[PDB]
């Protein structure tokens, strides 16, 4: 059968190039304009304006994270309207 | 030699599997192994913090909770210092 | 059929009970009704044990077996850490 | 002569193989021709800086298109469908494989410049012209119930009413559901302008 | 430039038998020194003459060692695995 | 199917930082990786909360010891 | 001045360079392999568009 | 189940009240005018009374758009149906 | 067998199950995933120390759940009949 | 009210029809010879 890819990962394919916050599950959240994205969620950032939770306040430049350390991710509004979620009714 | 022939000669012989949680080893004959690693062991005795808990006899033990396994042949349960 | 799965299928076969530790610090006598492939058990006539640290007026006391009985139980393979027939 | 970067999109392909009738190979020395023919004036516009702007379907920047039936690819698109009806398919170094005088040894599973199991075709050819040739032979030439179990083996399913269609309708149908829509043209236009 | 699979740098390792220090996983202060004498698909090694390290959570050097011989470890329990090269 | 490969082309035969489990930090030289990140590198210095760094040559991490990896140039 | 065919291969190697030496997996086949390029109907299918 | 106001719990305890817009197979939600509340455990002690008082203190951040992992979603219960 | 087509057959049913976070639910199931993952209607909670909540519904996943006891009543016999084909 | 006919059916009939049916594939054959030409001929007091 054809491999179907889930509707929220392809909100986060589609938010590349626009600023997102991502927060691992290590209490670390930078937010940065995504440069890439993969299907496993593994996506590349380049602004990364990191702040974990113990209180540390840095900046960053290309850092990538896995998918599986990644907790949640907040993306732009404007893709929260996107073609994505149009019921297709063939 | 690979880990597959290895639990195979493994089989019907005393060997000594350390799990992953609380540091405890078990040292008995294997008898069965799975295709997912599955150990199933008789004459099984438990040890913990190199001090032997006791046999327990036919031990069926998952692979996610087996961290290390080795023969005990010629294998001291004691921590050498 | 040779494996675990063989030896679990001859101890539900023989209704005979059996310790399962269970890596939440937990203790389960049990007979063995039906199993899976994934290690899912499902039992009947359980008794669980554990050991609860009383925290009386801020003070750690001695611990104290607890027990359970449960008629019917079912334990995910995922949450077992050991199994022992008897 | 403005500077304004250039890329290149080879239209009506089905002149190719219905007005024509060249047999593939001919259909890729036609491509070519008409690429370097495109490349020729751009080196004749400014010269010594033809290299610079080189429009060449490896690139990317070269589209082929059919706009009556209403499909478009490029080499990097032809080898993600590869990528997707197969799996774990380098598509950039594929799509860099594909073009040119690249000939295809199945047997070895390399690519040589000249064949080398005697009877090896082009890279170009073989993967990517002949499946839209025997696209288009087997969508006009056979029935209902042959294209349904041809289609069906590729993967291309429609309702059986649609299967009974005109050969032009049938055909743009088919080739829709095969190619899929125009995302290829929107790599093209993203990567190189 | 040549780039190193992880399957082709444990083949390489495995042909040359060199020693190799593997810090376990969820243990910073736990590793197994040994010589590679066979891998697996599931990225399960066994490996002979396997000596297990408890290093001291202070100085963060190694405290404790004791030889298990040839043991046999999965995938799930290994993190770092540095290839310790021999003073030849 | 099979997973798709991680985008890392660019970052081969550079200079990277990757944080792992343990909180520990590895500076080195990319010279590997695999469908599964298990991502192999050269001169590779372990770096413990300390600061102490402590040089190990070639390398192996596997895909879930790997954390986070940051390019050094 | 930079060839493909040279950039890719290098002069005259004509075969892959064996560091690198691309190879597709065993799956991997042109989409109609098995279908001949054309059916006995083919003519009069093209003589009737 | 989709476009219900519901709130879900994060394997941290922390909830997240929103609008669920969309859910994969590996249970990745996507929810919109997502809001965070974190209920945390605080031990007041007033100055007049000596017994502190442990209040379940919730704070709230919008969050907007946000897109949550399966693996670190545990539950979800439905807060108000469609509006 | 598949143990997830026996607790399909067990659904529709007032059980309680604890999770492996230490939270525990007891209500009526409403419907049950392949995957194991279990909609209970009428579900009372009850979470690591905190005090317990009565919602309408509540679905948990099947991964995170530890151990589920159902009622004493339960055919179990019925329930672990073979009933799908053989392949 | 409604046809379909296959491929081999369809060549037949066109087969036969060979001294009625034309031969004119170019649609550029009706140059200055369409229903439109004729029409500004007419209005312009001109004949083609
Ligand atoms: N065979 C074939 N014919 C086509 C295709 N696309 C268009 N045509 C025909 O070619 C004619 C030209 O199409 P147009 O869309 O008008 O081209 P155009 O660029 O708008 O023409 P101009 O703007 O005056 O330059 C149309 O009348 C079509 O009949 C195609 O993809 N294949």
């Amino acid at each position: 059968m054809t491999s179907s890819i889930g509707i929220p990962i392809k909100l986060l394919n589609e938010a590349q190039g626009h600023i997102v916050t991502l927060e691992l599950t290590t209490g670390q959240t930078y937010r940065g304009k995504l440069i890439e994205a993969e299907d496993n969620m593994n996506v590349q950032l380049k602004d990364i304006t990191v702040t974990a939770r113990d209180g540390r306040v840095s900046h960053l430049e290309q850092i990538y994270i896995r998918g599986s350390h990644v907790r949640f991710f907040i993306v732009p509004d404007m893709l929260r309207n996107a073609p994505m979620f149009r019921s297709r009714n063939v | 030699v690979n880990p597959r022939p290895f639990l195979q000669d493994l089989v019907n012989q005393d060997v000594i599997v350390r799990l992953k949680w609380g540091q405890t080893e078990y040292k008995g004959r294997l008898v069965s192994i799975d295709s997912y690693m599955n150990i199933q062991l008789a004459n099984t005795e438990e040890f913990i913090n190199y001090k032997s808990t006791g046999h327990l006899g036919q031990v069926l033990i998952r692979c996610n909770n087996v961290l290390w396994v080795t023969a005990a042949a010629g294998k001291q349960m004691t921590p050498t210092e | 059929a040779n494996g675990p799965l063989s030896l679990l299928q001859t101890a539900v076969r023989s209704h005979t009970q059996v310790l399962i530790s269970v890596r939440s610090g937990r203790k389960l006598l049990a007979r063995v009704k039906a199993f899976d492939r994934h290690c899912n058990m499902i039992l009947e006539n359980v008794k669980e044990m554990w050991t609860e640290t009383p925290v009386t007026n801020g003070k750690k006391g001695r611990p104290v077996n607890k027990d359970r009985f449960i008629s019917k139980m079912f334990l995910r393979g995922d949450s077992v850490v050991i199994v022992l027939l008897s | 002569l403005e500077d304004i970067p250039l890329t290149l999109i080879i239209n009506k392909m089905d002149r190719l193989i219905l007005e024509l009738k060249i047999p593939p190979t001919d259909a890729y020395f036609k491509l070519k021709h008409v690429i370097e023919e495109v490349n020729t004036v751009i080196e004749n516009t400014i010269p010594g800086r033809g290299e610079s702007k080189r429009l060449s379907p490896e690139k990317g920047n070269v589209l082929f298109a059919c706009t009556s039936m209403g499909w478009c690819f490029t080499l990097q698109s032809f080898a993600k469908m590869y990528s997707e009806s197969y799996g774990g398919v380098n598509v950039e170094e594929f799509a860099r494989r594909l073009w040119g005088d690249v000939y295809f040894n199945p047997k070895k599973r390399t690519f040589t410049r000249k064949p080398i199991e005697e009877g090896a075709k082009r890279s170009f050819v073989n993967f990517v012209m002949e499946p839209i040739y025997k696209l288009y032979s087997h969508t006009i030439s056979e029935g209902p119930e042959d294209l349904k179990r041809t289609l069906s083996k590729l993967g291309i399913f429609l309702k059986p009413s649609q299967y009974k269609a005109d050969p032009k309708v049938l055909m743009k149908l088919v080739c829709e559901q095969f190619f899929g829509p125009s995302t290829a043209f929107v790599d093209m236009v993203i990567k190189h302008i | 430039r040549v780039l190193l699979p992880p399957i082709n740098f444990l083949f390489r390792l495995l042909q040359q038998r060199t020693p190799v220090q593997i810090w376990l996983y969820e243990q910073l202060a736990i590793r197994i020194t040994g010589v590679i004498r066979g891998f697996d698909e599931f990225m399960n090694l066994v490996i002979d003459d396997a000596v297990e390290i408890k290093l001291s959570p202070k100085t963060n050097e190694p405290e404790s060692k004791r030889p298990l011989g040839q043991i046999l470890l999965k995938g799930d329990n290994i993190s770092l695995i540095q290839a310790l090269s021999g003073s030849a | 199917m099979a997973p798709a490969q991680p985008e890392l082309k660019k970052y081969l035969d550079k200079r990277l930082f990757v944080e792992l489990n343990g909180s520990r930090r590895v500076i080195g030289v990319l010279r590997g990786y695999d469908v599964f990140l298990n991502i192999v590198l050269d001169d590779a210095v372990e770096e413990r909360p300390n600061g102490e760094k402590v040089k190990l040559g070639m390398v192996t991490i596997r895909g879930n010891s790997v954390v986070i990896l940051e390019p050094l140039e | 001045t930079v060839s493909h065919e040279d950039e890719l291969f290098g002069k005259g190697n004509i075969e892959e360079p064996e560091e690198e030496a691309f190879v597709l997996p065993a799956a991997v086949e042109p989409f109609f392999a098995d279908e001949e390029l054309e059916t006995e109907d083919t003519r009069s299918a093209i003589e009737l568009w | 189940y989709i476009n219900w106001r519901m709130r879900v719990t994060l394997n941290d305890g922390r909830q997240m009240t929103g609008q669920m817009l969309a859910f994969d197979k590996h249970m990745n939600l996507v929810l919109a005018d997502t809001e965070e509340f974190r209920k945390t455990k605080r031990m007041q002690a007033k100055p007049n009374s000596s017994t502190t008082q442990t209040l379940i203190q919730e704070e709230k951040r919008t969050l907007g758009l946000t897109i949550v992992r399966g693996a670190n979603i545990i539950a979800l219960s439905v807060e108000s149906p469609p509006p | 067998m598949k143990l997830v087509r026996f607790l399909m057959k067990c659904a529709n049913e007032t059980v309680t199950i604890e999770l492996k976070n230490g939270a525990i639910v007891h209500g009526t199931i409403a419907s049950v995933t392949p995957k194991m993952d279990t909609a209970l209607r009428n579900v009372r909670y009850t979470p690591k120390g905190e005090e317990p909540y009565s919602v309408e519904s509540l679905t948990v996943r099947g991964n995170t759940i530890r151990y589920y006891i159902l009622p004493d009543s339960l055919p179990l016999d019925t329930l672990l009949i073979d009933d799908a084909p053989k392949p | 009210k409604r046809w379909n006919l296959t491929l081999p059916q369809m060549a037949n009939l066109y087969r036969l029809s060979e001294p009625l049916v034309s031969d004119v594939v170019d649609p550029n054959y009706f140059y200055l010879f369409e229903l439109k030409s004729f029409l500004t001929a007419k209005a312009l007091n001109v004949a083609l």
